DNA sequence: CAGGATGTATATATCTGACACGTGCCTGGAGACTAGGGAGTAATCCCCTTGGCGGTTAAAACGCGGGGGACAGCGCGTACGTGCGTTTAAGCGGTGCTAGAGCTGTCTACGACCAATTGAGCGGCCTCGGCACCGGGATTCTCCA
DNA sequence: TGGAGAATCCCGGTGCCGAGGCCGCTCAATTGGTCGTAGACAGCTCTAGCACCGCTTAAACGCACGTACGCGCTGTCCCCCGCGTTTTAACCGCCAAGGGGATTACTCCCTAGTCTCCAGGCACGTGTCAGATATATACATCCTG
């Protein structure tokens, strides 16, 4: 009924209103130490802040004790280098610079080393922060499997943020994105020209250790897209504003969303399917969806669980190939284990079945 | 007065546009009359396709844009803003073509 | 049949220009003809030269080509 | 009755291994392909006088590789030395 | 009892050619014999330049936000590089361009 | 006062004497110390005859003067007597090797 | 072996600019022209070096160095040409 | 072993003695002369090869020598140059 | 049979080696047929040129007062020509001295 | 008997008194005319008259209705073509001129039309002739055989002045003249150098008629030389002044000259053996002549025997190869018949034999 | 400064003609073999390059005066930027046509190639002649009156 | 105007050495005979250079307004130049030594060349889309007051 979910929904909205407040001030006081930054003298000189809005439909959030900034860095000429044959993860590699890159101390070799720039990005941040102490701001130092500088601020309470750093890179647009995408007759193909026409980013990530390099090996990132086709859903591309007719595609995306955030703070065994999972799903949703009609208040329940059957059917099909990159079909075996999917499919049949009992609370 | 341009001004938004741009800025009749016209000094009564003329236009206008950023740097080391002879004759001295 | 005057004034300004000019005196439209005038008569007296040890009787690009590459003034886009 | 030899063939294939995503008008083709001509001209020139130098009667890549050297800017011929020793050691194991 | 063409720029793993090249090579009046590694030394060399030109080239070309490839797009990018300008330096590039450029004096 | 010569004069009979000359004014010494240690940076250990170093004396000091007479002409043309670096900057310009 | 760039004296350089037909000689031109004179020499010297290592010699000829200033365009005669 | 080495010196003597056998010389010119003779030689058979290779041919005759010369030299030099070489060659067919 | 040996010199009435030049053509790596008397043309191009030269040179010679040849006054005569220096530009020579002139400007 | 020969050499100095009023001003009208030439604008712009000094030693003379006045005029690169394989005469062609020279309408193709030269010479002489009328001057038409343009001057006497133009070549020193001028023992090799170092001349004149161009062909002309080998003639060279033993070189060379000229005026069948002929054997006799004790007017009577039996010894040998031309032996029956040679043989034991009968004459 | 009018990037819609595929063909590249001779290396030798030790003398470095050429600045005058209306000649399309570049055959002189023998020029020794070179008188020179 | 050393040209003798002449000899030219073929005509077919003929339209020119750019000039002020002192250090010649390039033989390998099949590019033809044209909106600028 779509009553409850929008209780739960201005119950997100009120959580929405304490982390206005939260993470402004911790918006404020990164802006200014990013400011700091800018005329620390460092490498990372042209190092701003990546915005992706503050809504929680604009940031993935959790718990009010961790909190996420997103920072932009330009990088010159790269060379993409895949490890990761299934198409997720590549080396890091520059071209042939003939100016010269400062970064040769830096550059394993010919690969770069992303242990030492992060290393010593955490030493000047650690230093800067004890330069200046306006807010009540420090360093946590949590274990190195996470590359993301956590600042512990008490004010008001104790808000941490995982600080990590994205790459603006103008380099490829790769081979592996080549039939990725598809919205040529569904969209345009003249947006997705213009689209592809953009920078991109790559997030410094350990993935799993089958590989010579880890920290250094780094997953794809296109933040900048997600927050377009964001705000950009619907066939008529003026929807979520006041101008369209408004439908419930952010509105579900938030309920499966949160859905699954409280079902894995209650079925603690199964944390590796994480936000992006169900970003790449809606989008194969969306490009097998022809019609908005079912996708508005009135058909919330329907398209809701039309959702939940098209994301079952790629459970038991076994296949979810990324929308950038179709042949990295992201359900695999290696990565998320088999038992893990049939109880979370045991899970989604005990949402389904019995009127969602977690969310009758609030 | 109301609109009444200064110097140089609307000369900078042509050089951008210029600089910009790419085509040529001649009417190619008269060029071909004096490509014929020194020709016939060797030969006369001989017949040309146009593509060669045009690349004739090109690698001209080329040459000669050139020489017109040379003999500008020239004068601006002359430390002036009209153009002069002697700049573009010590351009063709200093390339041992004159 | 001259021609040379043909090259108006406005044009060698514009082509000025384009070649980054501020201010223009006024004696310099006949130095460059006669300059511009050399150049193609060097240009041209090389091309008429392969053209008739190539026996044609109308004219091509690829000897214009060869022209300006022993002149060293490399170009392509022309054929070749 | 007038079959003509191209590299425009070879160039759309290099141009779709770095960049499948690409147009191009057709001037710019024949460039590349007189202009990649014109400099295997001046290798070939420079090889001749090398071997000339060396009273040789033919070419291998010892010769190449060293008038590359003498005639490329920088770290460039650096790489392009990689390119083609890997690539001709590689082709040896064939 | 064929034993069916594997390509020698298969077998070098390039896209230029080794037949043709080989061919020219011989058929230029260099040299009477001719080694089998010059050809394929040649084709490695002048696809990696072939290669690192075409980037540029396409760089450039969507920073203008254009579809095909034109000739001022080549022009910018060359003099946009040492290296390449300074092997390039005499060429000229019709329908190519100028480098925009204004000395602070002028102005 | 009685024969204390007026500034070019000397400079003046100099000059005819120079270019009536065509020997070198160098000491060969350092010349060939910068040249080993050119040299070295590329490749250490290695000899050479003296001939090629002659040669390069040479060559060089004939390069430089050519840009001395260019440079020359180019203070002339800016209407000046005394050497300054811009045209030199300016003659490296027009002949493309800067 | 060092500062053997300051051994390009300055009346050395004054001789040679007055053959140069100069008339008065500015007192920072002497860098510039060391320097100038310096990356000539070195463009020179990496052909000569390639051409000698080429050449598999621990010496160095002049017929090398002719072939540099030849492919220079800078062709010398003097020294066998 | 002693690589007994080719030279013009005789030659460039014998055509020396043919004008001016009065004059007395040094050997250094005399390489010099060889030098540059051999480098006109050079520019001249470099284009008389890209000519024929325009022209798709398999030989070279005087009629390319002509038209390369005349293509490299300036005015009055090269009709005398012309004069000469067709007179010695005709002279030549005659023996 | 065995007649006297005859240079194919003497049959051209010239000073320049005929065998020697058609053998270095032939190790010229330029083409595979060569026209009998393309060699005999270019070396008759050779000598008128070569007399242009030692002509001149010899005259600068005696105009210094001297017997045997230095490369200044050879120099002088390259660049005191037009058509030789157009064609001999760019041409470097070892000891070839200066071509001396002063700008009247220069002067008082 | 030396004193006979010093009063006919008397005789030569009160004509010689004569000649310098009457040649002197000869010579000023010419130097008048020739200032005139440089001023009128024509091709022969710089043309001076060409000095040999004034003495019947210094120029050849004859009859006082006529005199000669050598004039110079220099001339650009020029080939020397031989028609004449004796060795004496050439034909007239420049060399490649980069510049251009102005003569081309007055080139006969490649060869120089002397004709025209001389027909617009005259043209421009008798112009300014009828220009300026000072002193009493007209320009003489004698028969198109003899290219001397004689000026009648009524001043005192009718004298006329043979023209005749003298090219300054500084062209050759052609290969007839290699093994030429033998004085390397003698007198010396370095005097020799710097004398072939200074340029020379060629006189237009028609010789025998066995070619294609008549007055085109030039025969050669060295007089700086001979006035130059004039005054210096004996082993030392201050002689025929104060300083030096004076010889009788200059007393015979005048008595040979006089003695011939009287001899052609009383036979004249016999006029082709001019001036040049007595002066290049006198060159041979210096040659084979090592004492100057045989050349002193004590010696006189035995050295003058001497020249005549060394002159009729080259007669019956028959060969007098010429001093700037051995390969030319000038003793050839084509320009001079034997005969002619006989007979003069005979005129000279005639004046040997009989005391030298015409000079009992003044 | 502010407005205002011009200048320019942005956005939509339209059409066309360039550009990517499709296909048949047959022209030159892989397969397989043999020749046979050019390049790699083995020993040697010889010459030549660098090291280095000791004078010398000319050149260079350092102090010093001076006037002069550069330069900062100041009136001026004109000619070159800025608009405008009139002529005009560049470009569009069509039509055509014909001379000339490309194609194909063929045959024919002609150069490539092998043998013997020769002489010429090239490596190396003798030699005189230009020819620096220092000395010593002749002739511009210019800054001073 | 001189003058007065200062450079700069002109004759003398002397080492000196090197440009040119002579001997041996070797390999490359010459002769003749062979053969395959390159181009030389010789016609036969499309195309594109000239040529015109109207037709439009923005470019050229001619005009006037004005200002600011070189030009000429004045003070002034370090900075090259002319001169002397020391130093310094480049040449002039020696010897060692070793090393490295030039030379021979032998072998190997690899391409030239033959012959066989195969697919790769090209000529041509179509379907579609990139940006020009035209229009209109919104901002960037300069210019005076
Ligand atoms: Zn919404
Ligand atoms: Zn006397």
């Amino acid at each position: 009924e779509p009553d409850k979910l929008k209780k739960v929904l201005d119950k997100l909205r009120l959580k929405r209103k304490d982390i206005s407040e939260a993470a402004e001030t911790v918006n404020k006081v990164v802006e200014r130490l990013l400011r700091r930054m800018q005329k620390r003298e460092s490498e990372f000189k042209g190092v701003e802040q990546l915005n992706t809005g503050s809504y929680y439909e604009h940031v993935k959030i959790s718990a009010p004790n961790e909190f996420d900034v997103m920072f932009k860095l330009e990088v010159p000429r790269i060379e993409l280098q895949e490890y990761y044959e299934t198409g997720a993860f590549y080396l890091v590699k520059f071209k042939r610079i003939p100016r010269g890159n400062p970064l040769s101390h830096f550059l394993e070799g010919e690969v770069l080393s992303a242990t030492k720039m992060l290393s010593k990005f955490r030493k000047i941040i650690k230093e800067e922060v004890k330069e200046i102490k306006d807010i009540d701001v420090s360093v946590e130092k949590e274990k190195p499997g996470s590359p993301a500088v956590t600042l512990l601020i008490r004010n008001p309470e104790e808000i941490s943020v995982d600080i990590i750093l994205a790459l603006e890179s103008k380099g490829s647009w790769p081979i592996s994105t080549k039939e990725g995408l598809p919205i040529q007759g569904w969209l345009g193909t003249k947006v997705r020209t213009n689209l592809r026409r953009e920078p991109f980013y790559l997030v410094p990530k350990n993935a799993k250790d089958g590989n010579s390099f880890q920290g250094e090996t780094w997953r794809l990132s296109f933040s900048h897209t997600e927050k377009y086709i964001l705000n950009n859903h619907g066939i008529e591309k003026t929807c979520c504003e006041s101008s369209g007719a408004k439908c419930c595609r952010k509105e579900c995306l938030k309920l499966m969303k949160y859905l699954l955030e409280q079902l894995k703070k209650e079925f603690q065994e199964l944390d590796a399917f994480c936000s992006y999972h169900v970003k790449t799903a809606i989008f194969h949703m969306w490009t097998q969806d022809p019609q908005d009609s079912q996708w508005d208040p009135r058909n919330l329940s329907s398209c809701f669980d039309k959702l939940l059957a098209f994301f079952l059917e790629c459970l038991r099909t076994e296949k979810l190939d990324h929308y950038f990159i179709p042949k990295f079909n992201l359900f695999s075996q290696e990565l998320i284990d088999r038992k893990s999917k049939e109880f979370l499919s045991k899970k989604i049949e005990y949402e389904r079945n019995n009127g969602f009992p977690i969310f009758d609370k609030l | 007065k109301p609109h009444r341009y200064r110097p140089g001004t609307v000369a900078l938004r042509e050089i951008r546009r210029y600089q910009k741009s790419t085509e040529l800025l001649i009417r190619k009749l008269p060029f071909q009359r004096l490509v014929r016209e020194i020709a016939q000094d060797f030969k006369t009564d001989l017949r040309f396709q146009s593509s060669a003329v045009m690349a004739l236009q090109e690698a001209s206008e080329a040459y000669l844009v050139g020489l017109f950023e040379d003999t500008n740097l020239a004068a601006i080391h002359a430390k002036r803003v009209t153009i002069m002879p002697k700049d573009i004759q010590l351009a063709r001295r200093i390339r041992g073509e004159r | 049949r001259d021609n040379i005057q043909g090259i108006t004034k406005p044009a060698i300004r514009r082509l000025a220009r384009r070649g980054g000019v501020k201010r223009i005196s006024g004696l310099i439209y006949e130095e460059t003809r006669g300059v511009l005038k050399v150049f193609l008569e060097n240009v041209i007296r090389d091309a008429v030269t392969y053209t008739e040890h190539a026996k044609r009787k109308t004219v091509t690009a690829m000897d214009v080509v060869y022209a300006l590459k022993r002149q060293g003034r490399t170009l392509y886009g022309f054929g070749g | 009755r007038s079959r003509k030899e191209s590299y425009s063939v070879y160039v759309y294939k290099v141009l779709k291994q770095v960049h499948p995503d690409t147009g191009i008008s057709s001037k710019a083709m024949g460039i590349m392909n007189s202009f990649v001509n014109d400099i295997f001209e001046r290798i070939a020139g420079e090889a001749s006088r090398l071997a000339h130098y060396n009273k040789r009667s033919t070419i291998t890549s010892r010769e190449i590789q060293t008038a590359v050297r003498l005639l490329l800017p920088g770290e460039l011929a650096k790489h392009a030395v990689s390119e083609g020793t890997k690539a001709v050691t590689k082709y040896t194991s064939s | 009892a064929r034993a069916k063409a594997k390509t020698r720029s298969s077998r070098a793993g390039l896209q230029f050619p080794v037949g043709r090249v080989h061919r020219l090579l011989r058929k230029g009046n260099y040299a009477e014999r001719v080694g089998a590694g010059a050809p394929v030394y040649l084709a490695a060399v002048l696809e990696y330049l072939t290669a690192e030109i075409l980037e540029l080239a396409g760089n450039a070309a969507r920073d203008n936000k254009k579809t095909r490839i034109i000739p001022r797009h080549l022009q910018l990018a060359i003099r946009n590089d040492e290296e390449l300008n300074k092997l390039l330096g005499k060429v000229t590039i019709a329908q190519g361009g100028v480098l925009p450029n204004i000395q602070a004096v002028l102005l």
